[PDB]
């Protein structure tokens, strides 16, 4: 009974591109950022913050 | 509506600052030339301020009297990001002299500086506060980043000040003249700021040895996971959240003393993809994660010595109930003790924004994590260190020709010692039991 | 300092190796008339105080032996260097007493 | 942007120098004629550091040639890398110096310092910001020790503020190549001591215990100690043109080199080297190099580290390496050779940290450190005179300048405590 | 009202006493002139230093202490040392020749000379005290002055006070390494003085100190020192009990009725631990038992001794700090249950507890430091008569070719008095192997 199989034995890696689950969601690099979705504080009343009619109160 | 406008000083600073904004920069969308594409959101003002026309320029500060470190910006990709005119770069370096980078060299720029800060402040109206990040192991940070520090305080007075230092590591160093720049930094410091950190550069190599088994990490690594450690920080304030702790409420939870502002902080999971697969990453686990000294980010053990306070910011998807449920469980190990007097020194917040990663980057994407900010007597032991090296060299006065030739007067040395020593008393006659 | 220099006097004494031109050092000695010459730089020489063969000691055993040799411990702020060894006298675990209860009990 | 100039004189001086400028010209991309044929980007953003700009596009060293005899710069013009210097720089007499220090300080090398002096204001005046003049001589020879030292003397008088160097070849006592080896180094050293801010001693021992020990070479020609030498200039200001993690100008390393003010002799070493023959039989990476680097025989200078104790040395790693790396070697070097990084100053070596790797080597570092070892060079070689003194004379050759005996009883007093200055910084402890 | 005399002769006791009286000092604050600061904290409560020191009405203090050695030199050191202020001018008798460790001088021809000042002095000495519990003898047995001077002075205070306990703690000669060659010989012979005028005798053989020290201690070039900080800080729980506030008092004269079963057996060993230091010091717990069980490990005796090679008749314990003694019992529950420990048959119990509540205090910084644990044990083992075969054996080995006879003979010691040290030396095994036999 010969060695079974040189190709077939234990390869530290194989020909699967993604040769584990490992790699399947590594982000990649070059992608670009993404906007967050819709979470984050909620903006009504500040508006009346920066606005330039608070100054001249007088 | 609240803006905080960042000091970067010190090759690190701009340098360390390098890794951070990025993070700042992606998690917003914004391209790197200044553009974001087309999709609460898009309220960057956190950090950036927008012309009016697509741009957002950062409202943070370069300064260095060495062009080198900062011509590696400029030239680089994010060239079009920043204000131009907003880099100040100093024409001959102040060579790791105090002195030299406190008492003549710097002092003909400050105002091109003091201007450009003053500026910036314009827009915005109600700004939290300023971060400034100063390595205290090096010459030009250590005078100009002190100079600054001491104008705004009579720049605008009260404001509140949220420095992140630097100090050298415990036992490798790169320079030699480091102990001597290194007190007198934190003398102008000591009772110039508000909020201090402990950044031994010695913390993030095990953190990136053991956690992320790089044997053979560089500098620009370092900064990321610093970087991440401000990411957690401004985190209530530009997310939704039930519970949100913000600058201004940072005096009035952990400054147990007005003295006494100097801890130390920490941030986890630092955990490669490779390993989180067989982890349950629980918020349960993560919780004595941030505990342990082994992945503190200060080379000091907190079992040498007494806690006085404990921050906590949850970010990610953790519960209020399995925190509680969590926090319980650290009151009842022996191993960490309070201090006798602190009945409550714990501080939960929750955030719903998880961790955001940067592409090219070593931590692995997760559920959960923690940030830390902890007032524990254990301070005591970094002045130390340095206390015992202030003296080595001043028994034989080495060095004191150079500090002396540029103006800064030869009793100026002792004060330092002086205020240390007293410093150190302070922290231990905090520990007792009444 | 200590480094060296010249000699430069010549038309000064021996009266026959004077301007004898032999590279022939400086002059020539002839106080005894015998062997040695002057042996172009030098050190600037040395006295009995300068060389003192220090002692290997300068004190005994028992002054250390009872030297005024804090308690460290964990902290305690300033710790003195020793050599290292992992099988430990103060980095490792303290064990804390079982002592008693006064009184008759 | 903060550049600065070079004043090399002598036979010997300008030698050493003929090569540095063929060392630098590559280093920058740019070949003989001039031009610039570089490859890359940050080969030429740090340029303006060693040339001015000309008509025409091309660029000429600021560099000023200095000799009294006539031969030695008319032989480097008309030899290979001969077109980059300014004719007008150059400047020369009739007469010469014939290694007699008292001719060319006061007679003759005295009446010529005019144009010289009147040269060199000029260049510097030029530059945006002068960071610092490096002097390049050979104090065995006459008209860089005798001449050339007084320049080194006068310049002081006009600019206090900048720092200097030298890359003094000074002779030792196993093979003098002259007879006046030991009147012409030491009265230019005395000088030396009150005027320059810091030393470099190269000794040629090294170079041929160097060039057979490492190098493996048979027939080595001064061509090949020249180069060596001059690869140590390189490392100085590398990290001067260049981007890098970690960056020092030539004035940090002054602040973190020099124990105290006065005592500024150092000792250098160039690593890694290796045979023709040997080249593929050796893994280069980073922890062998500190094994070379940090070997006592690798030193330029005679003198055996392991005579005395190291009180500090700084070290510029070339070649893209990481940050960790570097410190860790520093850890087990200092606790490992603790016994010299002597006790009172803790932790005496300093980092620095550039990413441009020398042009077909993938690492290599320069060392630049302080240790009292050189107390021995500064003992012995010569150390006859104290013997050799005694009988006064030699004189006829040196009064014919005027020079008495006043001048030399005076230096020991002023110089007769280096090392009882060295010596004491050596048994003192807390 | 209770007092203690200390009698230290030869150099061993002139050193490692030194260890203990410095130690003291430090542990009641007393300064090396003697003077007691009145800054510290409150002061002069009841009276705790009056067992080893002697109020002079105002100013200094007087421990009881005194020094004895035939050669200046070791004397000369000590009035000179930085504590030159801390002992009576007039207690440091001195002689003028050394013994050289040999018997018959410092018993026959030299030391009857010397014998005189001293005992004079105690008696002056003992004047003072009103309640003395005894006396504390130092020497070593591997020198003819010691011995010498051990075996002629301590009959004396037989007589001279009669029923007064005294204890001694010789050092005996290594297994196999031995200061001087004729170390048996003035051992063989000493024991026979001692032999019925000693009270207690705690093996404490050096060599083991070395096994602990290079086990836990960890000094790879330990000097004396190391030595003496280590003896030194075990006395100060010994007589614990006699100077700090205690539970179950113990005393020292409540020892021999409790480790003396029969006339002739009166040799014992002790154990202590754990050890403070400069590379073990998280400092953090652990529980009593293992100090318990390290108490009673084989290589923690001060004897080079295995008690697996003999049985326990008597035992002792002493602690220190402040906690429920509750876990004695268990903590000794697990001690008899033990396999490797054993009992005789006529031995119900053979265990006795005295605890104090002082803790341990260390000179800046020891060689044992502030330790937080502290057990120590005064028990008997039958072992140690094995490992007398050491000595016996080597002794026997020596005398077969007369080796170095004439030595002690020259100063009027007979020939034939080798053979009762023989003879009463072998009776000494008979005992003990009689003594384990079981009914
Ligand atoms: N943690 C960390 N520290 C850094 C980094 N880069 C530089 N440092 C710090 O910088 C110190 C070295 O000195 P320099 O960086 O040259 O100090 P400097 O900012 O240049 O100040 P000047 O010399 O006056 O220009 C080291 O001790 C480090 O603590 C980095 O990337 N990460
Ligand atoms: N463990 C220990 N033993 C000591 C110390 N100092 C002395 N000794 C003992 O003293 C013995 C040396 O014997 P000797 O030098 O003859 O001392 P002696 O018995 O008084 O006889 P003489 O010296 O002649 O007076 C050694 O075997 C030690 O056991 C010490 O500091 N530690
Ligand atoms: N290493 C090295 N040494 C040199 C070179 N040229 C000359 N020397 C040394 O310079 C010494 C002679 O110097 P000298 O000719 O008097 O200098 P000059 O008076 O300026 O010409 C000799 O001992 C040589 O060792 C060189 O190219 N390389
Ligand atoms: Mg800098
Ligand atoms: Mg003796």
């Amino acid at each position: 009974y010969t060695p079974d199989l040189s190709a077939s034995a234990r390869t530290f890696h194989k020909d699967t591109i993604y040769e584990k689950d490992y790699q399947k969601h590594i982000p990649e690099l070059g992608s670009k950022p993404t906007v967050p979705k819709d979470k984050a504080r909620p903006y009504n009343e500040f508006t009346k913050t920066y606005d330039s009619t608070h100054m001249k109160i007088p | 509506m609240r803006e905080v406008i960042s000091i970067h000083v010190g090759q690190g600073g701009i340098q360390v600052g390098n890794a951070c904004w990025e993070l700042f920069c992606l998690e917003h969308g914004i391209q790197p030339d200044g553009q974001m594409p087309s999709d609460g959101d898009d309220a960057f003002n956190t950090f950036f301020s927008e012309t009016g026309a697509g741009k957002h320029v950062p409202r943070a500060v370069f300064l260095d009297l060495e062009p080198t470190v900062i011509d590696e910006v400029r030239t680089g990709t994010y060239r079009q990001l920043f204000h131009p005119e907003q880099l100040i770069s100093g024409k001959e370096d102040a060579a790791n002299n105090f002195a030299r980078g406190h008492y003549t060299i710097g002092k003909e720029i400050v105002d091109l500086c003091l201007d450009r800060i003053r500026k910036l402040a314009d827009n915005c109206t109600g700004l939290q506060g300023f971060l400034v990040f100063n390595s205290v192991g090096g010459g030009t940070g250590s005078g100009l980043g002190s100079l600054l520090l001491e104008r705004l305080s009579v720049d605008y007075g009260k404001k509140s000040k949220l420095g992140f230092t630097i100090y050298p590591s415990p036992q490798v160093s790169t320079a030699v003249v480091e102990p001597y720049n290194s007190i007198l930094s934190t003398h102008s410091l000591l009772e110039h700021t508000d909020v201090a950190v402990m950044l031994d550069n010695e913390a993030i190599y095990d953190i990136c040895r053991r956690n992320l088994d790089i044997e053979r990490p560089t500098y620009t690594n370092l900064n990321r996971l610093i970087a991440q450690v401000i990411s957690s920080l401004t985190a209530s304030l530009r997310f939704d959240g039930a519970l949100n702790v913000d600058i201004t409420e940072f005096q009035t939870n952990l400054v147990p003393y007005p003295r006494i502002h100097f801890m130390l902080s920490s941030y986890a999971p630092i955990i490669s993809a490779e390993k989180a697969y067989h982890e349950q990453l629980s918020v349960a686990e993560i919780t004595n994660s941030a505990f342990e000294p082994a992945n503190m980010m200060a080379k000091c053990d907190p079992r040498h010595g007494k806690y006085m306070a404990c921050s906590m910011m949850y970010r990610g998807d953790v519960v209020p109930k399995d925190v509680n449920a969590s926090i319980a469980t650290i009151k009842t190990k022996r191993t960490i003790q309070f201090v006798d007097w602190c009945p409550t020194g714990f501080k939960v917040g929750i955030n719903y924004q998880p961790p955001t990663v940067v592409p090219g980057g070593d931590l692995a994407k997760v559920m959960r994590a923690v940030c830390m900010i902890s007032n524990s007597t254990a301070i005591a032991e970094v002045f130390s260190r340095l206390d015992h090296k202030f003296d080595l060299m001043y028994a034989k006065r080495a060095f004191v020709h150079w500090y002396v030739g540029e103006g800064m007067e030869e009793g100026e040395f002792s004060e330092a010692r002086e205020d240390l020593a007293a410093l150190e008393k302070d922290y231990e006659e905090v520990g007792i039991e009444t | 300092r200590l480094q060296y220099l010249g000699d430069k006097k010549s038309q000064k004494s021996a009266a026959f190796f004077r301007d004898t031109r032999v590279s022939s050092c400086s002059y020539i000695s002839l106080k005894g008339g015998v062997p040695r010459a002057i042996p172009y730089y030098g050190s600037p020489t040395k006295t009995y105080a300068d060389t003192m063969s220090k002692s290997s000691y300068i004190s005994s055993l028992n002054h250390d032996t009872y030297r005024v040799r804090p308690y460290q411990h964990v902290g305690m702020s300033q710790k003195l260097l020793e050599p290292y060894h992992p099988h430990s006298y103060r980095n490792r675990l303290p064990v804390p007493d079982a002592p008693p209860q006064f009184s008759n009990a | 942007m903060r550049e600065i100039v070079h004043i090399q004189g002598g036979q010997c001086g300008n030698q050493i120098g003929a090569k540095f400028w063929e060392v630098i010209s590559d280093e920058h991309g740019i070949d003989p004629t001039g031009t610039y044929h570089g490859d890359s980007d940050l080969q030429l953003e740090r340029i303006n550091v060693y040339y001015n700009e000309a008509t025409g596009g091309r660029y000429v060293p600021r560099a000023i040639l200095m000799d009294l005899e006539p031969g030695t710069m008319d032989s480097v013009r008309a030899g290979p890398f001969g077109q980059l210097f300014r004719p007008d720089n150059f400047v020369f007499g009739q007469t010469g110096a014939g290694n007699n220090w008292a001719k060319g300080h006061y007679t003759e090398g005295a009446e010529l310092i005019d144009s010289v002096l009147d040269v060199v204001r000029k260049e510097a005046e030029g530059c945006d910001c002068l960071q610092g003049f490096q002097i390049t001589h050979s104090l065995g020879g006459g008209t860089g020790s005798g001449m050339g030292t007084l320049l080194i003397s006068k310049v002081r008088e006009e600019y206090p503020d900048r720092i200097m160097e030298t890359f003094s070849v000074v002779p030792s006592p196993k093979v003098s190549d002259t007879v006046v080896e030991p009147y012409n180094a030491t009265l230019s050293v005395h000088q030396l001591v009150e005027n320059a801010d810091e030393c470099m001693v190269i000794d040629n021992e090294a170079l041929y215990d160097i060039c057979f020990r490492t190098l493996k070479l048979t027939t080595p020609t001064y061509g090949d100690l020249n180069h060596l030498v001059s690869a140590a200039m390189s490392g100085v200001t590398c990290c001067l043109r260049f981007p890098g993690q970690l960056n020092s100008d030539l004035r940090k390393l002054a602040v973190n080199l020099i124990p105290f003010p006065r005592l500024h002799f150092f000792m250098i070493g160039f690593a890694p080297l290796t045979s023709r023959g040997s080249q593929q039989y050796r893994a280069l990476t980073v922890p062998e190099l500190t094994q070379q680097m940090f070997d006592a025989k690798n030193m330029m200078c005679a003198a055996d580290p392991r005579h005395g104790r190291y009180l500090t040395a700084s070290a510029l790693f070339r070649g893209r390496m990481s940050t960790k790396e570097v410190d860790e070697q520093m850890l087990n070097v200092q606790n490992k050779n603790s016994s010299y990084f002597v006790e009172w100053i803790p932790n005496n070596i300093k980092s620095s940290i550039c990413d441009i790797p020398p042009k077909g080597l993938k690492m290599a570092v320069t060392f630049v450190g302080n240790s009292t070892a050189i107390q021995e060079m500064f003992k012995r070689v010569a150390e006859q005179f104290t013997a050799m003194f005694r009988r006064k004379a030699f004189l006829h050759w040196y009064t014919g300048e005027g020079m008495d005996e006043m001048e030399f009883t005076e230096a020991e007093s002023n110089m007769n405590d280096l090392v009882s200055e060295y010596q004491q910084y050596q048994d003192a402890t807390a």
